[PDB]
């Protein structure tokens, strides 16, 4: 039902600031030239990028390659994962290694700091399917929810 | 950009270009090519016409449905212009004429009309105004048309300082008055030229290149407020040009010299025609006026056009004049024209 | 501001909590002068003195394979079996928990309908919130 | 790897046929720029012939080559005879098709097409 | 007229009048169309389909209709198997990304489970 | 007896089946998968090497005088490796019976012409060539028949778009009719109409 | 009704009108914009509620085979009024 | 030098990549203790030839195969990368 947002508050044209500091409409050539100049005059640790959540791997890798070619590695996300320890060096540390279909084989499940209902429903729906058929026993370290 | 002006498509008859043009003078030799090149890439063309609706048919097909919007106007009525430029983002004044009328003077078409069009385009929010002056235009020329044209571009720029002014040379095409004229002299069995054609230089350009240049200046952001000189790649002497003409026409070329003080009288006589005259004193003086040298002015190669030499596009104009004996004769049979630098 | 594309407007690889790379497909084109993001960035590079090698999408995905080859195995999940080492390593940080009761941000459904921009720009999700909060 | 041959049991005989066809076209171009009153030279026509021939230079299967030669002979017939007018001949030159650039960046500025 | 040794991969592009554009710049999709969840019919989940990449569609200024410069916008071909589609694509010179067929998994089902003494299958909605 | 259904007679079925056995055992070298339909129609499928012999036998033989070539068609089935199903529908005035002969071809697998048998096939084979791309042998004048004089493609191939790749118009610049890539003001609307519920269980394809 | 916009263009019953800055209004220069002045919504609002003494009423429109398919409308909710889905006629339970 | 990342590619069940898994389990821990702030990425896939991508400053990447080695060749290649 949130496909109605793709029809509203959309960016359809490249914008840029005018002398007054207001956002005006311009071309691709002009804006990309501005950005290319600013990028030319900067180098590592003064450039930085940030991803938002609806981004695709292609844009991520392209921006990483760009920033790398200008020596920056401050590529960051908005979501906080701890690099303390193994961090992103190992996928085992930031994945669902017991894949969603693994909740059907499980006997006990322990939820920590999650409301999987509002956060990943289909996962909560799978947990309920198991709770129904395979007599799964759930536990939760967190705030009490339904 | 307004949501309905964003260009969409591949640049075809049914695509969108983002161009909403008002072309004054579309019913002429050059306006038809301009409108063709505009409706070919999917732009809206507003074509104000004073003529009969039977003389816009050749235009009615060179644009997809709704891309061409016709309008009845009058140069004297100023509202007739506001209603036309009321919605455009470009205006292209091609208005001109090679002779004066009972009701219009060179001044009227070359100075006042452009000036009013420019006033209205400025007052109406237009971003671009393309004006078409002449290359040889000057406030010190023997011809009256060129003086008037220079005055007109001065006024257009004093009323619309960001006005793209385009200054072409003698244009040649199918429906022209330059190559067809130099071919139709034959009806008088000989070619009268001043100084025997020498001392005069001509740098003519194909009309399709001019139309491409206009249509590209419509959306070229480095061209605002600039002047251009649309000229062909090769310069010729009137003698060799007309000889090459009669070569493509395969007619007999009998040139003889003629001073200008009697050729202009001939032109006056011919201009007394209440219909479209075959020649005029001003057309005479416009001929035999040498061609200015590029003199640093920007041009077609700066708009994005590679000029087409006359030796490739002359036969499609001059095969209509040949006889059955010479129709099929190829292009290579004619010896090309001498090129000069001067 | 460089207007990009949405998930209904481009082809893109998105990876889920498991590592299952899944590809989107184009149903619509971006509005107005909006464009694919990697396209924007490659054009940006070309305009600068930089120039990224890839001009197409297959090349971008070959680059993906280079960096991480789990991003191209579509609909597949790759086993990973190196937790012992990560634990040996992470048993050496001297930080302790704060004892604050860790609670989730989405505590009820009125905190569920609007979480990203596509949702905050939806009149329908607003109708939903206005129904739930009212009763 | 075993199939039936149309005419040529190898690429060399197909090349012989292709050369015969090239000769025919090279000899015909002048007669049809004369007859059809085309407004081009004789060199442009032969350059266009060579370009249309190279357009399919990459082929290696003799059957594809044989069928291409058949199509070329069909067209050469349609042209030797005046069954086709100057319109269909000048279709080859694409005098009006705005030439799309091969520059990634221009293709980026105009449209979403790759 | 005996046999001949071709010993190469088939290529039909030069005989199909298809422009360089719509052969080099086209990504075909090969797949078994997914069941429509508004219906419980499974008869359109049998034959393999071939669908092309989607391209621009812009409103026509006059009326407001959808326009295209994509001839293959509505091209759909039907095959009985996956290898047939892959062969057709290779032959015609297209690039393809295949998608395996999704068959539902067999499911244990019992009407007694709805009535149980100790399990949670016990339903309260008869 | 029922007024909506169609009266069905088995006598014609038997006649055509017996004649099919006749043809099959008199031309074993070429015949494949003879078959007869619920509606009374005989279909004889063959190897293309047998085209001329089969058609000549069916024209000249005494118990088979199919000497009028009604139609000659092709059918693109991109699934099978040999797409084009060439069809020869024939008629016997002596027996007031029809028959259909079918072969198979490919983009690069031509067959032989039958103008030596039925002169009616000149234009039909030209049409097959123009529409599907099948090439015939020993054809007197094999050229295009229906398409434009410089048309690229074979439009009846399922892989060919209904609207084509080009589009014509008149350009005042060149003063000629020119061909430009297609661009439509309204795009053809593809309607998915197939019902998802099996409709004829007699034609069910076992998995 | 047919209300006009700041540009003078009339707003159709669909709520459609061109913005003052829209170039697409040249098609209406020296010409007119065809609108239907009889808005069906206002008209069907001007019609009255047909009371009935039965809890379930049918509506074929009028003329039988000249109207719309016969639908049956429930009229239990005394606050609301039942509206045909084809026509816009309203019905109310007289005795509630 | 200007080294920024080390990313290891390998398989989970294959002989050629057997040297990389042993290397990992035995020494990745110690090596990541020595260099704590240096990304050392392991993205194991299926039917992938094992490689070691070392990308230095200004986006310039190297690649040295590791097909059918022991853990010691892997260690020597990795330390050669580190040192430079
Ligand atoms: N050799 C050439 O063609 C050259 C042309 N130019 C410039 O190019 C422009 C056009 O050239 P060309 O097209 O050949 O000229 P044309 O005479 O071929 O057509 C000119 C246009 O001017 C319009 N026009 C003239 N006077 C009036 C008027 N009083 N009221 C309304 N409309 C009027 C005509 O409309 P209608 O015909 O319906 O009255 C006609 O469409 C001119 O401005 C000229 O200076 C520059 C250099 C050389
Ligand atoms: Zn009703």
């Amino acid at each position: 039902f949130a496909y109605d947002g793709l029809k509203r508050q959309r960016l359809t044209e490249p914008m840029v600031r005018n002398e007054k500091g207001l956002l005006t409409y311009t071309s691709w050539e002009d804006a990309l030239s501005r950005v290319a100049g600013m990028l030319q005059n900067f180098e590592g640790n003064a450039v930085a990028a940030i991803a938002g959540g609806l981004v695709d791997a292609e844009a991520l890798v392209a921006l990483k390659d760009l920033l790398n070619k200008v020596d920056s590695d401050n590529l960051c996300t908005e979501e906080i994962f701890p690099t303390e320890g193994a961090g992103t060096d190992l996928r085992s540390n930031y994945l669902l290694n017991t894949t969603i279909a693994g909740v059907e084989e499980a006997d006990v499940v322990l939820l920590v700091g999650t409301n999987p209902r509002f956060e990943a429903p289909l996962f909560n729906a799978r947990i309920r399917k198991s709770w129904l058929h395979n007599d799964l026993k759930v536990a939760l370290i967190g705030s009490p929810v339904d | 950009l307004h949501h309905a002006v964003i260009p969409h498509g591949k640049g075809g008859r049914s695509s969108v270009s983002g161009v909403v043009a008002t072309v004054f003078g579309a019913t002429g030799f050059l306006g038809r090519y301009v409108v063709n090149h505009l409706g070919r890439m999917g732009s809206q063309v507003i074509i104000p016409y004073r003529c009969d609706v039977y003389d816009i048919m050749h235009l009615r097909l060179m644009g997809d449905l709704g891309q061409l919007t016709f309008l009845e106007w009058d140069a004297r009525d100023k509202d007739s212009i506001r209603k036309a430029v009321q919605h455009s983002n470009v205006v292209i004044n091609l208005i001109g004429r090679e002779w004066e009328t009972r009701n219009f003077d060179f001044e009227d078409v070359f100075v006042n009309i452009p000036r009013a069009i420019a006033q209205a385009s400025k007052e109406a929010g237009v971003e671009r105004f393309i004006h078409v002056s002449h290359l040889n235009a000057s406030m010190k020329s023997s011809s009256k048309s060129l003086r008037s044209k220079a005055v007109g571009e001065k006024e257009v720029r004093s009323v619309f300082p960001e006005a793209i002014i385009i200054r072409p040379s003698d244009i040649f095409g199918r429906e022209d008055r330059f190559l067809n004229h130099f071919a139709n002299y034959r009806w008088f069995l000989a070619v009268p030229l001043v100084s025997l054609g020498f001392k005069t230089v001509k740098q003519p350009v194909y009309v399709a290149d001019v139309s491409k240049g206009i249509v590209n200046a419509t959306k070229d952001p480095d061209a605002v407020g600039k002047t251009f000189a649309f000229t062909g790649p090769n310069r010729y002497l009137l003698f060799h040009l007309v000889k090459y003409i009669f070569g493509m026409t395969h007619r007999t070329f009998i040139p003889y010299p003629l001073p200008l003080f009697v050729y202009s009288w001939i032109g006056k006589l011919f201009g007394l025609s209440p219909f479209e005259p075959w020649t005029t004193k001003d057309k005479v003086e416009r001929i035999h006026i040498s061609d200015v040298m590029p003199t640093d002015l920007p041009g077609l190669e700066d708009l994005g056009v590679q000029p087409t030499p006359l030796e490739l596009k002359s036969i499609e104009v001059l095969r209509r004049h040949r006889t059955y004996r010479w129709l099929s004769s190829e292009i290579e049979e004619t010896k090309p024209a001498k090129t000069v630098n001067y | 501001i460089l207007p990009g594309a949405a998930y209904t407007e481009k082809s893109a690889t998105y990876v889920n909590t498991e590592g299952r790379a899944q590809q989107t497909k184009v149903a619509v084109t971006p509005p107005g002068l909006a464009r694919e993001d990697w396209k924007i960035i490659r054009a940006l590079s070309e305009i600068a003195g930089i120039t990224l090698p890839y001009d197409t999408l297959d090349q971008v995905r070959n680059r993906l394979e280079e960096v991480s080859p789990n991003l191209v195995r579509y609909d597949d999940i790759e086993e990973t079996n190196y937790f012992q080492q990560a634990s040996e390593l992470a048993k050496l940080v001297n930080q302790e928990v704060l004892a604050d009761p860790l609670v989730p941000p989405q505590l009820t459904i009125k905190d569920f309908y609007m979480t990203d921009s596509i949702s905050r720009a939806s009149q329908t999700m607003a109708k939903c919130v206005k129904a739930v909060t009212e009763g | 790897t075993s199939v039936k041959p149309i005419f040529s049991r190898d690429l060399n005989e197909a090349k012989r046929r292709v050369r015969e066809l090239y000769r025919a076209w090279y000899r015909e171009v002048p007669n049809t720029v004369h007859l059809m009153q085309l407004d081009i030279t004789v060199k442009q026509g032969r350059d266009k012939v060579r370009e249309m021939f190279m357009k399919n230079a990459h082929v290696t299967d003799p059957r594809v080559v044989d069928l291409l030669v058949i199509k070329g002979k069909m067209e050469l017939q349609e042209t030797i005879k005046v069954w086709k007018q100057r319109t269909h001949v000048m279709r080859f030159f694409h005098e009006t098709e705005t030439p799309r650039p091969k520059d990634f960046l221009s293709k980026f500025y105009m449209g979403h097409d790759p | 007229t005996q046999l001949i040794t071709v010993d190469e991969k088939l290529d039909i592009t030069t005989l199909t009048g298809v422009p360089e554009e719509h052969i080099k710049t086209r990504k075909v999709r090969i797949f078994v169309p997914a069941r429509n969840n508004m219906q419980s019919g499974v008869n359109n989940t049998k034959k393999w389909k071939m669908e092309f990449d989607t391209r621009e569609r812009w409103e026509n200024p006059l009326m407001g209709w959808a326009s295209t410069a994509d001839p293959l916008s509505n091209m759909v071909l039907t095959f009985s198997a996956k290898e047939d589609a892959i062969a057709f694509a290779e032959k015609n010179g297209w690039s393809y990304d295949v998608e395996e067929k999704k068959v539902p998994k067999p499911k244990s089902k019992s009407y007694g489970a709805n009535f149980s003494w100790n399990k949670r299958t016990r339903v309260s909605t008869k | 007896k029922r007024p909506t259904v169609r009266p069905r007679s088995d006598v014609t079925h038997k006649q055509l089946s017996a004649f099919g056995e006749y043809v099959a055992e008199i031309l074993p070298k070429y015949v494949q998968q003879v078959q007869v339909s619920c509606l009374d129609e005989l279909e004889i499928c063959i190897h293309p090497d047998g085209v001329i012999p089969t058609l000549t036998f069916l024209r000249d033989h005494t118990n088979a005088q199919f000497k009028s070539l009604a139609d000659l068609t092709a059918v693109d089935v991109p699934t099978r490796q040999n797409r084009f199903e060439i069809v020869y529908n024939l008629l016997s005035l002596r027996f007031n019976s029809r028959i259909r002969v079918k072969t198979y071809a490919d983009e690069l697998t031509p067959i032989d012409s039958i103008v030596s048998v039925h002169i009616a096939a000149n234009w039909y084979e030209r049409e097959v060539w123009d529409m599907f791309g099948v090439f015939f042998f020993n054809h007197p004048d094999l050229r295009r028949i229906l398409t434009d004089y410089g048309f690229e493609g074979h439009p009846f191939r399922k892989d060919f778009p209904l609207t084509g790749y080009v589009e014509l118009r008149y350009d005042d610049e060149v003063k000629r009719v020119v061909a430009e890539p297609v661009e439509l003001a309204q795009e053809f609307r593809k309607f998915d109409l197939n019902s998802p519920w099996e409709a004829f269980p007699a034609y069910r394809q076992p998995p | 009704g047919v209300q006009v916009s700041p540009s003078g263009e009339k707003i159709t019953h669909t709520g459609q009108v061109y913005d003052e800055k829209d170039y697409r209004r040249v098609r209406f220069v020296d010409r007119q914009k065809e609108v239907n002045e009889n808005f069906a919504i206002d008209l069907i609002a001007q019609q009255p509620v047909n009371e009935v003494e039965h809890r379930i009423i049918a509506c074929d429109g009028g003329g039988g085979a000249l109207g719309h398919p016969k639908v049956y409308i429930n009229l239990d909710k005394e606050t609301k009024t039942g509206t045909c889905g084809y026509c816009g006629l309203q019905f109310k339970q007289h005795h509630h | 030098l200007g080294l920024r990342e080390i990313r290891v590619h390998l398989c989970q069940r294959s002989p050629g990549s057997q040297g990389v898994r042993d290397f990992i389990v035995q020494r990745y821990v110690e090596l990541k203790k020595a260099h704590p702030n240096l990304p050392i990425l392991i993205r194991e896939c299926s039917e992938v030839q094992p490689k070691l991508w070392a990308r230095y400053a200004f986006g310039q990447e190297k690649t040295v195969s590791l097909n059918n080695l022991s853990a010691d060749e892997v260690t020597r290649a990795m330390q050669n990368v580190l040192s430079g």
